[PDB]
């Protein structure tokens, strides 16, 4: 009884979330019509974490979908699992997105803000207990980045205690889908630093690199990319849903990995990812998982950990395995590469074990780490935002919405200070 | 008759506990339903003419560990009241488990333990289990003992806790919880036994022949020690040792109480077929550093009084010759003001083997509890790890936000520092 | 040997206590708590 | 012989009475129609042939609740003059149920009471049921006691009333009605017992494992107390307590008469499997804050004398041992000028169960009636609620319009103020 409320914003959030419920529904065994048709009693133990029961054996997820234009939602409902969601949780505008952070924050955000919060209030106060919320959104866009941050402040004010875990996609370095991204990301970071507890950073390029390097997918689509993200969000909350030899829920993870209030941005990775033809040669061992998790190429964020130093690291293991073998690997990987860890914090690797693995795969693992390499990701957007700001670029679109020019100087000043803060703790 | 009460805290305490009661029901001859297909009164109560119930309370602030027992085969044995589960765990945070969430459940549990003490006419003590790194194990464990100290007073409260390992670690905030709970432990506890997972990992791989163990095997080995410790109260023996005797004999001072554990023979089934395993053999194996359940070498320090407990075919003549020989061993040191140095006990009932257990069945076995200055090695490592993090204050904000005042951090830090020279002064001689 | 009477007099109680009181209670509360589902009716369409 | 009269006023009384007469008839062995398929004469009259009729008068100023009985199963049991109904209810208005409408039906009601008593050779008391918040339960209840005092004089008049709960409330004008009725009760009533729904609800979930009770389940619990209360007049035993003994033993002064009640064991079938529930245990269960049927902590105040009643195979040796243990409890405070402190009651008739019941057929059970100073705080809650309305004259127009004089409002506040003073002066140090 640690219920979690799920919020999806924008085209990126809605399509990732739709794939996410396909994963959980299969894992628990819920038929797409919403009825339980499973194979084990362990699945009905703690289904209350994410679902509600409709009278007559039909289960409804705790999902809220947010968008400014209704084009994406009707695309979601036409999906095979579209019928599952509650129809009245679909909250949408009737105006174009604008791809504008200011327009989403001020013009269309205020109108939709009041309606969305009461939909949140229904799911939040319909459960016996509430551990935290769960937000999925992208930072390069205008609806997820703009309206998503506004809801983040409102959630904190009403519900300060709960854990506002968020998953974010960061604009890419090389090829990106929007001209005005440096403005969108820089303004959004100021809201994330002060309000949210945990932020996970995903880069689309690393997802392409992982697909072509390891999985050898000849023609990957956005279904394959969102498939990888769904596993990590599945792994983190698996400690809540199933028994284990050593439990590690969200509040444990935040306490251990976050040493200081502003340093809480994380990288993630998932093992085992196996190629098509390399399958016949790969032997399942606990060290085999350890190699993939700490291999730099497996990180879903295109920031190289070797260029920085680790502050904390955490690993989860799923399945029945030996407890000695898990603990030995964390000790071994820590001592073998001591140059990448901070001295003034010993035992930087946290560990946990869960009993029930993902269906069919007899072991699996998830990694969450915190490192000073994020200075790479923020230096990139700061450089582009600088050249776009030095001369006034597209800015006139944002000023005509109500945004003051002083907000840009406030946004970058906060962003640059967060870069310096990671620099100092490296010493 | 004479009664003992067991209390279990946290994931470690609970899943150790069901392993121990699996042994105890098997030993006495009680089916999982509580019926039968004596010494039951020390651990169980009879309801009407047929059914038994453990004198135990299972406590944890999250339901996953407890509900495993509730749906298990043993669910009918326990009273539904004994299984107490909180709403949300302490997240390995001492302040959360002590001040904010711990006080939400403390008074509910204290009634239930007290109510069980009414049924114990001749009660003589309690057993309490902890994991130092856990939030509920350290945070709520401190609150439980502080209340229990004034509730009962002159009753022997023994503890059986898991010391964080020298190198093996699963929690980053692990040093913070151990020191804070240590200050509360030292004044209230009568005596608490040290064990750690890392030494149990090495022993159960080297002596016991297992490539890849889990917590399940380690929980068995803990049960063997506790069973032999309680064997004097239950079954006949040529030299009985009550709980109160351990308190006076082992601890020279108030704060020096912490003993360590050892057990022999630990041997695989097909090697015990190959080896004689007499009284002298098992006594020699106890004193080797490899068999110590705490990964600290006694050769770094000195021995004060030690307690020996034998089970099975042992005869008092062979005991005296064996321990006399170990005095001749010059690789073992004793402080000068403890010339006697030993407390021995002999019991007849052999150890109870388990369906599908790894330990072989020797008809004679020995258990040891020894108090040594070598434990000061472990305190130095724990202190060093705490000192690194507290200098830059890497985790203070979490504890302060959950009701803890910072001024408790240096005070508990000084109390450990006093204990460090408490052990150095005792190590000296005149 | 009145103690022989007492054993029967109290085992008779706890067999009644266990089989009948518990099982009657279990079935009754299963029915009573699952009649909280009151799934409308087609006559609603006014 | 020895007989008692039951009068039920308002919805809360007559609905409880339905449960009471089910339990009594089932205990004695009379079918609901009044025939047979002893102590009958204390509750029933034998009309002749083979038929029995209860000594009960059902009164409420609206017929809906009474017509349920007239159409219910027990319609064949009662004497329809006993079933008295008005035309329109008091609308939770004290003045309406006392001045304007209450006087319309009172003289008809008193006839049935005195006619019922002529057939009673040896009457010794009355049982009257109220709910303070109701217009008829309080306004008409006050008018009923005022007349019976002159009609019958020095006959003990016992009441059983639902005390207005701390936070659960169903009437907004509820605090107004309780204080006005409190003035009338304090002078005429010989002794009035307290129960409240808020504690009974929590008692009906924690001990009895009921997800969501109704008024039906709580009404059976009250029926057990009254049946246990009167069993000393009905069945054989070892220490009989007559009605007059309650009057002297419990109340030290005239205005400190209001007790609170307790009962044990109230347990389900699952838990009693694991528990023997002997004499010593059930006596300890009485004094917990959880088992009090009025949600007030006894630890806030001190105890005057209590009265204890045992039903079962209870041996007087165990009674003195348990109570001697209870005096060893330092969490229970007694007053120095009450060194005796207790009266005992033992009877051989075990508790009676009901088809579709909630309770276990335990071999023995104990009922407690206690007088304490902790309930002084309960009135102060009622006083505080009353002051907030009357500072702004929140509902005065409704009461004044129905014949009530405003001058009675401050006077009723004055009588409660003196009663609150009397408790602090009684509880004060010797
Ligand atoms: N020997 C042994 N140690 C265990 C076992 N399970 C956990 N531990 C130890 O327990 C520590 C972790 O703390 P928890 O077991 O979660 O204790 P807790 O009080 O429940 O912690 P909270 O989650 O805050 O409630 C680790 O250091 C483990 O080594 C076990 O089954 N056997
Ligand atoms: N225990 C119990 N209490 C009841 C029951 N029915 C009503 N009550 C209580 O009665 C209180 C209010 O008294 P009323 O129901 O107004 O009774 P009344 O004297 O007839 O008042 P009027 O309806 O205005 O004539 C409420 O607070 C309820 O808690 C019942 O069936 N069982
Ligand atoms: N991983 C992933 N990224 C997507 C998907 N759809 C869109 N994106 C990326 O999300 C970024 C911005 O999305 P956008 O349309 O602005 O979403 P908005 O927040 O509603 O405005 C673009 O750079 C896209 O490349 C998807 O299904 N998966
Ligand atoms: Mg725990
Ligand atoms: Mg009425």
């Amino acid at each position: 009884v640690r219920e979690i409320v799920h919020i999806q914003a924008g085209q990126c959030g809605n399509q990732i979330g739709a794939k996410f419920w396909e994963v959980i529904s299969d894992e628990h065994g819920i038929d797409p019509t919403g009825s339980y048709h499973g194979d084990s009693d362990l699945q009905l133990e703690r289904i209350n974490v994410y679902y509600n029961e409709a009278t007559g054996g039909k289960y409804v997820p705790r999902a809220i979908l947010v968008d400014l234009e209704p084009g994406t939602m009707d695309s979601v409902r036409a999906g095979q699992f579209g019928q599952l969601f509650r129809p009245d949780n679909f909250v949408f505008g009737q105006s174009g997105a604008g791809n504008n952070w200011a327009k989403g924050y001020y013009t269309e955000g205020q109108e939709l803000c009041e309606s969305i919060l009461d939909v949140i209030r229904k799911e939040a106060e319909s459960c016996d207990c509430l551990q935290g919320f769960q937000l999925v959104h992208s930072l390069g866009g205008g609806t997820g980045a703009g309206l998503g941050t506004l809801l983040l402040n409102k959630l904190r004010e009403e519900y300060p205690d709960r854990i506002l875990s968020t998953y974010s996609i960061v604009p890419s370095p090389k090829v990106s889908d929007t001209v005005v991204e440096p403005y969108n990301c820089t303004l959004s970071v100021h809201q994330l630093v002060e309000s949210a507890d945990e932020v996970f950073c995903i880069d689309n390029e690393a997802l392409y690199d992982i697909c072509f390097r390891t999985l050898k997918l000849t023609t990957p689509t956005y279904g394959d990319l969102n498939h990888l993200v769904s596993m990590v969000m599945s792994g983190t909350t698996c400690a809540l849903r199933f028994p284990g030899q050593l439990n590690s829920d969200l509040r444990k993870l935040a306490v251990n990995l976050v040493p200081f209030p502003r340093l809480h941005f994380f990288i993630v990775g998932f093992a085992p990812l196996t190629s098509r033809g390399s399958q016949q040669y790969r032997a399942l061992t606990v060290p085999e998982l350890t190699s993939q998790l700490f291999d730099n190429k497996n990180m879903m964020a295109a920031c190289d950990p070797r260029r920085g130093v680790y502050l904390t690291a955490s690993a989860h293991f799923r399945g029945r395995m030996s407890s000695k073998e898990v603990d030995e690997q964390m000790l071994n990987i820590q001592a073998r590469n001591t140059s990448y860890f901070v001295e003034w914090i010993p035992s930087n690797v946290k560990s946990a074990i869960c009993d029930i693995p993902p269906r069919g795969l007899k072991m699996a693992a998830t990694f969450i780490g915190n490192t000073t390499a994020f200075r790479e990701l923020f230096t990139r957007v700061d450089s582009q935002f600088q050249k776009m700001y030095a001369r006034r670029a597209f800015i006139h679109w944002y000023v005509n919405e109500g945004l003051e020019t002083v907000e840009f100087d406030e946004a970058r000043s906060n962003m640059t200070d967060l870069i310096q803060e990671y620099e100092m703790y490296e010493t | 008759m004479r009664e003992v009460i067991s209390i279990h805290v946290g994931q470690a305490g609970v899943q150790i506990g069901n392993g121990c009661w699996e042994l105890y029901c098997l030993e006495h001859g009680i089916q999982p339903d509580g019926q039968l297909p004596d010494a039951f009164n020390t651990f169980f109560s009879e309801t009407g003419a047929g059914k038994h119930v453990p004198r135990a309370v299972f406590v944890d602030l999250e339901p996953t560990v407890v509900d495993e027992v509730r749906t298990g085969t043993y669910r009918q044995l326990f009273h539904p009241e004994q299984l107490i589960s909180g709403k949300e765990d302490a997240a390995n945070n001492y302040a959360r488990g002590h001040y904010t969430v711990g006080k939400e459940i403390i008074d509910l549990t204290l009634d239930r333990i007290r109510k069980l003490a009414d049924q114990c006419t001749g009660l003589q003590g309690f057993l309490i289990f902890h994991s130092f790194g856990g939030g509920t194990g350290a945070g709520f464990g401190s609150l439980l003992l502080e209340r229990l100290s004034v509730d009962y007073g002159k009753k022997s409260k023994l503890e059986f806790t898991v010391y964080p390992s020298p190198q093996v670690s699963t929690a980053i905030v692990e040093p913070y919880n151990s020191i804070l709970a240590t200050h509360s432990m030292i004044d209230h506890s009568d005596c608490a036994f040290m064990v750690d997972n890392e030494a149990l990992y090495d022993l159960c791989r080297r002596a016991l022949d297992i490539e890849r163990p889990t917590y399940t095997n380690l929980n068995r080995l803990i049960g063997q020690v506790v069973s032999s410790l309680t064997a004097s109260l239950r079954f006949d023996g040529a030299l009985n040792v009550d709980f109160t005797e351990f308190q006076t004999n082992l601890v020279p001072y108030a704060r020096i109480h912490f003993p360590i554990c050892s057990y022999a023979p630990v041997i695989s089934a097909e090697k015990a077929y190959h080896e004689q395993l007499s009284v002298a053999e098992i006594t020699n194996s106890l004193f080797e550093p490899a068999n110590m359940m705490v990964k600290c070498d006694p050769r770094h320090g000195k021995y004060m009084a030690c307690t020996l407990l034998y089970r099975g075919d042992v005869v008092p003549k062979d005991v005296s010759a064996a321990v006399a020989t170990i005095k001749t061993k010059r690789t073992i040191q004793f402080v000068d003001w403890c010339p006697t140095g030993f407390k021995m006990g002999i019991n007849y009932q052999p150890p109870t083997v388990v369906p599908g257990g790894d330990l072989a069945k020797v008809q004679r076995a020995v258990c040891m509890l020894a108090n040594t200055t070598a434990i000061a090695e472990a305190w130095s490592r724990l202190d060093h790890k705490f000192d690194l993090m507290y200098a830059k204050r890497a985790f203070v904000h979490w504890y302060v936000g959950e009701g803890m005042e910072e001024a408790e951090f240096p005070e508990a830090r000084e109390d450990l520092a006093l204990l460090e020279k408490d052990y150095d002064e005792v190590a000296a001689e005149s | 040997l009145k103690a022989s009477r007492a054993e029967e007099r109290e085992r008779k109680r706890r067999l009644l206590e266990n089989l009948e009181e518990n099982r009657k209670m279990a079935e009754s509360k299963t029915m009573t708590r699952s009649v909280d589902d009151l799934l409308e009716g087609d006559k609603n369409n006014w």
